[PDB]
């Protein structure tokens, strides 16, 4: 209650961030234990990414929330342990991490209720924007790099699934991470229960060797390329398709096999800055030890440039979706 | 249409049982208990209408006590298929949720009946293409009913539901335009045999679907047969290994699988 606010003061916030974090924690106190009966459905905000997500209204509080339904057939002991492990999200309060309200099990589905973001996922944003301007991909990078270091220092956790559909954005210009691996039992449960069409998985994780947050950096770099150009890059673009996006399909196994055997993708030269190119090249190093780590990324030239550039992110977002 | 189309006012939908990405399963009432699988498709294309009547034609050819009883279909308001209602749960729920304490003679009987149903389908030139323990239902606990076959016509239309645990390596790699065969079905049956004879799912120490897809397609991973029950007959252990073999042509067919179990059953 105020144990949450004490952990706010252990973070390096600015004036406008502490305003919003303190406003969200007070709204967390309006809601108690959540149940399926407490919610009124508004709209539908997603269909893939491991379960349907609804925009909903919590009747007792009036709050608007995002409700992720994850359908899984698991024995009741695992259900309760998944809900126990998800409670660490009450303590995950950061400007770069979407908020949590509560989790419960109903029917055959784990419901996760979390902060609503009217901007949606950058996956959804990308399909309206065509490609994302580089200036903004600089601001997105910072948000991701900061969210990963927050998780590793304040929680000792990795994201384990950094992709465009797990980065959400707000009309307030906030860029936050979501759907990270808090519950080890939920991690096990969702490997057996879903299938994938594409992959942002690091080659060392595909091969079963030891991995760290470096795998998430590889996923960030792969996501940045996919947002820079308007296409998933594992099958590198044709000599024609490049000349169809700037002017002057493989099955899941063939993708995973490509990520392990063939050189990583690169940003097409000439259309993007040199530093941004070097940035993704340092993220997509196959050997994790010689890949850039989190502190090197924060002092890379592309980030110090982008951090200083005052951009109207909130503005561009409301212009490109409405 | 044909005489298996059911008018919607005759069916009363009750409770919701399961919900994948391709449809939703409700318990219902239509001359007694019934199961209705309603497809998530509101704008069915003339193409998808034909694939549905084609898959219904395949369902129309199955009459066997180990195959789920097709009962009718609905094509106007929505696309749905009506089948019998099984009083037990799926084999997956028995083994992995309730953890029901089957004895060794019951596990072999479930294995034999499943092989009996699969033999019937192949004898009618039907490939299941998606066999798992989710699709094996125990009517009142004693007799297995195989379902979720067919509609592979309509299923081929980011992260949906489904699983890779039962997929044959040739099916995982998808290198052929049609890697599906009687032996890809045998591999899936083999994984169900593994479930039956260990009580748990394969690759329990790997928790990354993309790792499983890569490792199994390359041949670096395979079901850990050291977890088979100690009371599992040594001929049954051989049958798991034979069905799970990486080479598609090295796997037994179901007439042999049946015989292997029948002679084992003569204690
Ligand atoms: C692809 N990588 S993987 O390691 O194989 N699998 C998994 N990776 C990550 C994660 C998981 C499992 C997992 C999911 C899917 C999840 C989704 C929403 C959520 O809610 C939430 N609310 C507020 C803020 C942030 N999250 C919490 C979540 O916790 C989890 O542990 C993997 F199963
Ligand atoms: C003749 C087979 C038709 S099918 O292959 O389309 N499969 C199918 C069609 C409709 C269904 F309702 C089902 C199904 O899931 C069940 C059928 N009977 C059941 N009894 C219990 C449970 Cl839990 C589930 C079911 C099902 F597997």
């Amino acid at each position: 209650l105020e144990a949450l606010q004490k952990k706010l003061e252990e973070l390096e916030l600015d004036e406008q961030q502490r305003k919003r974090l303190e406003a969200f924690l007070t709204q967390k106190q309006k809601v108690g234990e959540l149940k399926d009966d407490d919610f009124e459905k508004i709209s539908e905000l997603g269909a893939g990414n491991g379960g349907v997500v609804f925009k909903v209204s919590h009747k007792p509080s009036g709050l608007v929330m995002a409700r992720k339904l994850i359908h899984l057939e698991i024995k009741p002991a695992i259900r309760n342990q998944i809900i126990r492990e998800l409670q660490v999200l009450h303590e995950c309060n950061s400007p770069y991490i979407v908020g949590f309200y509560g989790a419960f099990y109903s029917d055959g589905e784990i419901s996760i209720c979390m902060e609503h973001m009217d901007g949606g996922s950058l996956d959804q944003v990308l399909k309206k924007a065509g490609r994302i301007p580089e200036q903004i991909l600089g601001k997105v990078s910072i948000a991701v790099i900061k969210g990963l270091t927050y998780l590793r220092e304040k929680h000792k956790i990795m994201h384990r699934d950094v992709k465009p559909s797990n980065i959400l954005v707000n009309s307030r210009g906030e860029i936050k991470l979501c759907d990270f691996g808090v519950s080890g039992q939920l991690i096990d449960a969702m490997a057996n229960a879903f299938v994938g069409t594409r992959s942002y998985m690091s080659p060392e994780r595909l091969q079963g060797t030891h991995y760290s947050v470096q795998s998430d950096i590889w996923s960030m770099g792969l996501s940045l390329v996919e947002m820079a150009v308007g296409r998933y890059p594992i099958p590198p673009p044709d000599a024609k398709e490049l000349e169809l996006m700037f002017g002057c399909p493989m099955a899941i196994f063939e993708l995973l096999d490509y990520i392990v055997n063939e050189p990583p993708p690169k940003l097409p030269s000439g259309v993007f800055s040199l530093e941004f190119q070097d940035f993704v090249n340092k993220c997509l190093i196959k050997n994790p030890a010689e890949r850039a780590d989190l502190k090197q990324l924060m002092v890379h030239a592309f980030i110090k440039r982008s951090d200083a550039e005052e951009v109207d992110f909130a503005g561009w977002l409301c212009s490109t979706i409405g | 249409s044909d005489d298996w189309e059911i008018e919607a006012s005759e069916v009363m939908l009750s409770t919701r049982i399961g919900s994948g990405s391709f449809g939703t399963v409700y318990k219902g009432k239509w001359h007694g208990d019934v199961a209705v699988k309603i497809l998530k498709v509101v704008d069915p294309t003339p193409e998808q209408f034909q694939a549905f009547r084609n898959e219904v034609a395949v369902l129309r050819k199955t009459r066997h006590v180990n195959i789920l009883l097709f009962m009718g279909y609905m094509t106007k308001d929505n696309l749905a298929i009506v089948t019998q209602w099984c009083e037990g749960s799926s084999l997956y729920k028995h083994l992995h949720v309730q953890e029901t304490k089957f004895q060794m003679f019951q596990l072999i009987d479930i294995a034999r009946q499943t092989a009996q149903g699969m033999d019937y389908l192949h004898a009618k030139n039907i490939i299941h293409r998606d066999m798992k323990s989710n699709n094996i239902f125990l009517h009142e606990g004693l007799t297995v009913k195989i379902g979720d076959f067919g509609l592979a016509t309509v299923k081929s239309r980011e992260q949906p539901t489904g699983s890779v645990l039962w997929m044959a390596p040739e099916v995982i790699r998808m290198q052929d335009n049609n890697p599906f065969s009687f032996q890809s079905d045998v591999y899936s049956y083999g994984i169900v045999l593994y479930e039956l004879m260990t009580g748990e799912l394969p690759y329990s120490h790997i928790n990354n679907r993309d790792q499983i897809i890569f490792m199994v397609g390359r041949g670096y991973a395979s079901p850990d047969l050291s977890k088979l029950y100690k009371n599992c007959p040594k001929a049954m252990k051989r049958l798991v290994a034979d069905c799970v073999k990486k080479v598609k042509e090295e796997r037994p067919l179901f007439p042999q699988i049946l015989s292997s179990i029948e002679l084992l059953q003569h204690s």
